[PDB]
């Protein structure tokens, strides 16, 4: 079964930062989902698998952080 | 609750 998760777009102040072209990824290269950061965090519901979070443009100002591999486990476990 | 925070971090460009 699938696997609730959040992912925030953040700037270095803590704080959810809009405007960011993003991707989710699976381990295949299946692009699971794009979309623009929108200020607020985002929900995945996901099954088992490894995944990476990918930077396509960061809003303007920003850098584009480092991508993000995490695994969803058999069992609902997220490991980053 | 419980459910996992990703968070990725976007720094600022110097400017």
């Amino acid at each position: 079964s699938a696997t609730h998760i959040k992912f925030s777009k953040r700037d270095e102040d803590g704080r959810e930062l809009a405007g960011a072209t993003m991707e989710l990824r699976d381990s295949s290269g299946k692009t699971i989902s794009t979309w623009i950061s929108d200020g607020h965090v985002k929900d995945f519901y996901l099954y088992p698998g490894k995944y990476t979070f990918v930077e396509t443009a960061a809003p303007d100002g920003y850098e584009v952080a480092t991508p993000i591999e995490f695994t969803v486990n058999e069992d609902g476990q997220v490991t980053v | 609750r419980g459910v996992p925070h990703i968070v990725m971090v976007d720094a600022y460009k110097r400017y």
